[PDB]
């Protein structure tokens, strides 16, 4: 029962690693298993070092394979993805399918969080719904993926000091106890603590301010320092903005933006980076470029 | 032109019910006001300025010759720390708005008072509720200080000008729930020390209590920006002689509303000259008033005035039109108007216009007439004797209209005063120098203040250093910036960096990027031999 299912999972992973999507029943069973697995996880997933945290993938299977070739194989080293792997990409279903397969196969070796694109109103206006309608014919795989995205955890706590999350800080949130007491099994609204946790952006503002995106606020350096001092944290990892070097430090080395999607939208032509944290909490920024196709 | 006055005082650090301080709410309100004003296709000529509660060298953040980028950058990094010096800040803002007035020709004080030379400006003065301090205690009078008057400012005796409105926002947001949402369409007043100062200029003072009320007041404020022609009306002296369709009994007497002088610069003639009798020899000129004390009298007096006189359409903003609407908007009839305070040699007021309404009965057209129209309109040596009742300098503009017909006058008697021309160019030069000195040191702060001032309680000269925010320690260049913990690893890193002999070496350990990372800015410094012809 368990060995045959494990072998089926390995076969599914090997098939996905060759630009080959699964069938309707296989994706349905994978989404069901991921739903039963992610139910036990809390809003703040306690991740233990050593790890290799990544950023946005935005549905880029070739860039994901390049990342795996750069930052070690998936079963070998740990991975921490911070959302944005479903929209703005030609191969978007394959990336999320491989990620959820690795999650259901290596639940203790890989962690994935929820981003602003993991919803039902964003995937319909960025091409993911169109890709699911074109590839699988019907619109059931998209429904399964959007129903599964509600079970993804919000943030992650690495070594009790690093606080990884897609969007960023929130004005209605002052401690991690408020984040742990949130109902993540809900569609991302236009306002609230979860919307700010998934739509925030750092800047040199100071205090707060409305974001130009349309949702979430914009905090400054003093707010980041207050959040890091009132929760025992030493760093806040995020992946929501487009950078060039791959990693960007802000607020006196308090916020780290890690964009791991090389050649964003195939028009910028930038690099990407991941942060490998060793056992002694030593960080190394591994950079890479888009692999040639 | 819009000059936003955000105090950024220490009293603006209290948190609202939403979770953000009053300063963050004020900045968000300013940003939404920007995005609301951008909807109207008229925001391509205005200029935004910023004024905070800081020292005179540090109060102004963005003034003249400052684009929107630096203004937004300065408003972004606003810090709320300091006392509530409202009077000094208002004085500094009014002096900043009156820097380029004595040089272009606006308010020349010698040739009438031209209303078509406008320089609109709206102040928001977003401050706290009450309890303003002046480093000694808490005052309750709000008196503007007079310590260093600008050269050429004693001719107005008031800080504000002909077109300078003052709106106010107090941001009285509760801290628990702000559940006060009974009256939907109702914006009350703040009832504070800034309320009389705002009402004197001509703008009300909103009382923000809820975010919905804030949005309502911001959407109501965007509809109150136009050409600034503010004149004051008085009921004296007719004892409410409105016996046309009913009996009079009122509050629509001291109307100090504005007038929309829309252009077709503005085009117009026949200005309100002055309020005094100008003499031929006068070294000292009496100070003018920002709001002209002009009074109207309810008399029919042949309201039909048809001639080749150049036409004016200075539209009046409806604020006290209830008294006119009570009399059916006075159809086919008007009432004269006259300026007080010795408009002539020996008389009390001279009718120089009327307030006839339009055919549509929508608003008041404010028909401005010459100094004395009912005589020159209807030569047998008559004009030579008639031109003695009008002020001398007033022969300037009217002669231009005579240019449409002929030219019987000359420059023989075109002289205002031999002493008024003197001591005027020097004042203009001093004002220009002051404006240049103010616009020069506008963004260069150069604080350089970091010391602890160690008191006795190397002697009498020691001062401990303070924590520098933007220090940027050079780890590879300076050896003192390397702490003890990561010393050996950093030593090996510096050794490998020096022994690598790479290209374009630097002294920074890890300088990722700045706060902003633009895509086009990085893509411009590249070369792509492709055009996508297919
Ligand atoms: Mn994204
Ligand atoms: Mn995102």
């Amino acid at each position: 029962d368990e060995k045959v299912f494990t072998k089926e999972l390995d076969q599914w992973i090997e098939q996905l690693n060759e630009c080959k999507q699964l069938s309707e029943s296989q994706v349905k069973s994978l989404c069901e298993k991921a739903k039963e697995i992610l139910t036990k996880e809390s809003n703040v997933q306690e991740v233990r070092c050593p790890v290799t945290v990544c950023g946005d993938v935005h549905g880029q299977f070739h860039d994901l394979m390049e990342l795996f070739r750069i930052g070690g194989k998936s079963p070998d080293t740990n991975y921490l993805f911070m959302g944005d792997y479903v929209d703005r990409g030609y191969y978007s279903v394959e990336t999320v399918t491989l990620l959820v397969a690795l999650k259901v196969r290596y639940r203790e070796r890989i962690t994935i969080l929820r981003g602003n694109h993991e919803s039902r109103q964003i995937t319909q206006v960025y091409g993911f719904y169109d890709e699911c309608l074109r590839k699988y014919g019907n619109a059931n795989v998209w429904k399964y993926f959007t129903d599964l995205f509600d079970y993804l955890p919000l943030t992650a706590l690495v070594d009790g000091q690093i606080f990884c999350l897609h969007g960023g800080l929130s004005p209605s949130i002052d401690t991690l106890d408020h984040i742990r007491a949130l109902d993540r099994l809900q569609e991302v609204p236009h306002e609230g603590p979860m919307c700010d946790l998934l739509w925030s952006d750092p800047d040199d503002r100071g205090g707060w301010g409305i974001s130009p995106r349309g949702a979430g606020y914009t905090f400054g350096q003093d707010i980041s320092e207050t959040f890091n001092h009132a929760n025992g944290l030493t760093l806040v990892s995020r992946a929501h903005q487009l950078v060039m070097e791959g990693y960007n430090w802000c607020h006196d080395r308090n916020v780290v933006t890690i964009f791991s999607a090389p050649n964003y939208c195939y028009r910028c032509g930038n690099q990407a980076a991941i942060m490998e944290l060793d056992d002694t909490l030593k960080y190394s920024f591994l950079q890479f470029d888009p692999a040639p196709r | 032109i819009l000059l936003f006055l955000i105090d950024t005082s220490a009293s603006m650090n209290q948190r609202s019910h939403l979770g953000t301080t009053y300063l963050d709410t004020a900045k968000g309100a300013v940003e939404t006001f920007m995005k609301l004003r951008a909807r109207d296709p008229a925001s391509r000529g205005d200029r935004y300025m910023l004024v905070t509660f800081e020292e005179p060298p540090y109060a102004i953040k963005a003034g003249w010759k400052e684009n929107h980028a630096t203004f937004m950058n300065e408003l972004k990094n606003l810090q709320a720390e300091g006392l509530t010096t409202l009077g000094q800040s208002l004085r500094t803002a009014f002096d900043l708005l009156n820097l380029n007035r004595l040089v272009t020709g606006i308010d020349n004080y010698g040739q009438g008072r031209n209303p078509f030379f406008l320089e609109p400006a709206i102040i928001i003065t977003i401050t706290d509720g009450s309890k303003l301090t002046t480093t000694s205690g808490v005052q309750d009078e709000l008196h503007l200080p007079l310590n260093s008057p600008l050269p050429g400012s004693e001719l107005t005796k008031e800080p504000f000008r002909w077109d300078q409105r003052l709106f106010a926002l107090v941001l009285r947001l509760p801290g628990t729930m702000s559940v006060e949402s009974e009256q939907l369409t109702g914006v009350p007043l703040d009832d504070s020390a800034i309320t009389p100062m705002c009402e004197v200029t001509g703008g009300r003072s909103y009382s923000v209590c809820s975010p919905r009320m804030l949005n309502q007041c911001l959407e109501s404020l965007v509809q109150k920006v136009q050409s600034g022609v503010v004149i004051n009306f008085e009921k004296a002296g007719p004892d409410p002689s409105p016996v046309e369709d009913g009996q009079p009994d009122g509050s629509q007497p001291w109307h100090s509303c504005h007038k929309l002088i829309y252009v077709r610069v503005p085009i117009g003639h026949w200005p309100v000259p002055e309020s005094f009798w100008p003499d031929q020899n006068s070294p000292t000129l009496p100070p003018r008033t920002s709001h002209p004390v002009v009074k109207f009298s309810c008399t029919d007096c042949e309201p039909m005035v048809i001639d080749k006189l150049p036409f004016d359409k200075y539209e009046l903003e409806p604020s006290p039109l209830t008294q006119f609407i009570l009399e059916r908007k006075s159809p086919q009839t008007c009432w004269q108007v006259y300026v007080s305070n010795s408009a002539k040699y020996s008389e009390l007021g001279h009718p120089f216009g009327y307030l006839k309404a339009s055919t549509a009965l929508n608003c008041v057209n404010l028909f401005v007439m010459p100094y004395n129209y009912p005589v020159l309109l209807p030569w047998r040596q008559s004009f030579e004797s008639y031109l003695k009742t009008m002020p001398p300098y007033y022969l300037g503009p009217l002669k231009k209209a005579v240019r449409m017909m002929g030219a019987p006058n000359l420059i023989a008697d075109s002289m205002e005063y031999g002493l008024s021309y003197s001591v005027i160019s020097y004042l203009k030069k001093l004002s220009q120098q002051a404006k240049i000195e103010s616009d020069r040191v506008i963004g260069s702060v150069g604080k350089k203040v970091v010391q602890e001032t160690g008191i006795k309680v190397e002697y009498t000269g020691f001062q401990v250093a303070l924590l520098n925010k933007d220090l940027k320690p050079q780890t590879f260049r300076n050896a003192y910036d390397i702490p003890r913990r990561n010393l050996l690893d950093h030593l090996t890193r510096m050794r490998s960096n020096l022994l690598k002999s790479t290209r374009r070496f630097l002294k920074g350990q890890d300088e990722d990027q700045v706060h902003s990372v633009p895509i086009a800015q990085m893509g411009n410094y590249q070369e792509y031999l492709k055009q996508v012809p297919s």
